[PDB]
């Protein structure tokens, strides 16, 4: 049970996480940014949650 | 303390430059912020890059 | 050339500087869009305890 819990609350904090990306809520890039700005953005938070 | 239209400041003719930097201005008429600071100045063409 | 640089204090904190948009009055129980100071989502609201 430990180490699926520490499993999971690695995977869940990871999220929280930049990758270097403008904001780790992909909500905050949508809202700031269009789309030509924003798929450079994006592709740093996919490349990482990946 | 106020309500930014950007528009009227993006739509201007008046301006050689409209760089942003963490945003798309289009934008700023939907965001919202806890402070805006305003530095300004004059300065030669050659050194506004 | 005159320059104005507008450099921005994002959402850390309870935010001000509004764009132009006309607020809504506020659904509750059902699944919404929000937009509650530029921090948008999509959600059920509730009362807290």
């Amino acid at each position: 049970v430990n180490q699926n819990a520490q499993a999971l609350n690695t995977l869940v904090k990871q999220l929280s996480s930049n990758f270097g990306a403008i904001s780790s809520v992909l909500n905050d890039i949508l809202s700031r940014l269009d789309p030509p700005e924003a798929e450079v953005q994006i592709d740093r938070l996919i490349t990482g949650r990946l | 303390n106020c309500v930014a239209d950007y528009s009227v400041l993006y739509n201007s003719a008046s301006f050689s430059t409209f760089k942003c930097y963490g945003v798309s201005p289009t934008k700023l008429n939907d965001l919202c912020f806890t402070n805006v600071y305003a530095d300004s100045f004059v300065i030669r063409g050659d050194e506004v890059r | 050339y005159r320059v104005v640089v507008l450099s921005f204090e994002l959402l850390h904190a309870p935010a001000t500087v509004c764009g132009p948009k006309k607020s809504t009055n506020l659904v509750k129980n059902k699944c919404v869009n929000f937009n509650f100071n530029g921090l948008t989502g999509t959600g059920v609201l509730t009362e807290s305890n």
